[PDB]
């Protein structure tokens, strides 16, 4: 195929932890540890000679 | 002498009036701040000296 089906992309969004009451800078690297579940659906219609 | 003018006997009087053209206001006020002072107190910058 010269355009496939496209390819789906997914990422839990990132929740961060506590931040310091001071201003700092750097990006944050604490974050709550997180997962998601759901369920997906496909539906393909063929063609038959 | 040599401008046209009005000629008055005690019984005459006289009157103009006049536009002044666009002025910016003056400023009545005094600044709060100085001008080597307009920075965030709590923050650094992200320049070097």
């Amino acid at each position: 195929l010269k355009h496939p089906p496209p390819q789906i992309l997914i990422k839990n969004t990132p929740v961060p932890a506590d931040p310091p009451t001071t201003f700092n800078q750097s990006k944050l690297n604490s974050f709550i540890t997180q997962y998601s579940t759901g369920q997906v659906s496909v539906e393909i219609e063929w063609e038959l000679q | 002498e040599y401008f046209p003018s009005q000629m008055l006997r005690t019984g005459n009087n006289f009157q103009f009036t006049y536009t002044f053209e666009d002025v910016p206001f003056h400023s009545s006020y005094a600044h709060s701040q100085s001008l080597d002072r307009l920075m965030n107190p709590l923050i650094d910058q992200y320049l070097y000296y």
